[PDB]
């Protein structure tokens, strides 16, 4: 597109849009590691099972 | 403190007596012990910390510790401190772990 406006145009709109995608993807990826903390936090903060 | 001492100096039936201190960490407790030991002016006067107690095996605390005790008995006036009591058995809250043949040899002794 570099010779044709409306190309460029275009060009910008997809990375625009998936630079948009790949922020959704961060934003999952965080909330899940976030999740899978309290998780792992949740079940061994008490006593345990008898010993091995 | 020194009321005890004197108590346990002075009566011919309470032939042992056993205490507690307790409190917050970093309230100043080994410090007092200490100077009650010393202040008391007895014979024989003795000290297991976790600080010696290092690198070393299990069956080496056990004997060490029981050693301790048979060294006291000779001397008819006597004084024992024990330091920390929770690391010298292994605590740790997590599983909990800790070593359960030494929690008994001391509350045996
Ligand atoms: N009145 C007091 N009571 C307690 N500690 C005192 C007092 N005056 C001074 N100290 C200071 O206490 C210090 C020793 O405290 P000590 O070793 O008992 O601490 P601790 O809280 O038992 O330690 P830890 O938490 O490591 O087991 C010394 O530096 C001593 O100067």
């Amino acid at each position: 597109g570099i010779h044709d406006t409306n190309k460029q145009a275009q060009a910008e709109n997809s990375r625009q849009r998936f630079l948009k995608l790949i922020q959704d993807y961060r934003i999952v990826d965080s909330n899940y590691k976030e999740e899978n903390k309290e998780q792992a936090k949740r079940q061994y903060m008490i006593i345990q099972p008898e010993a091995t | 403190g020194a009321r005890y001492v004197r108590q346990v100096r002075e009566s011919d039936k309470s032939r042992l007596v056993s205490l507690l201190i307790h409190g917050p960490a970093g309230s100043g407790k080994t410090a007092l012990a200490a100077e009650i030991a010393l202040k008391s002016g007895f014979p024989f006067i003795r000290l297991i910390s976790p600080n010696e107690l290092s690198g070393m095996s299990e069956s080496a605390k056990i004997a060490y510790i029981d050693n301790t005790f048979r060294d006291a008995y000779k001397s008819p006036l006597n004084i024992l401190v024990i330091d920390s009591l929770e690391t010298l058995v292994d605590w740790v809250p997590i599983g909990p772990r800790f070593s359960n043949n030494i929690l008994q040899m001391l509350k045996v002794a």
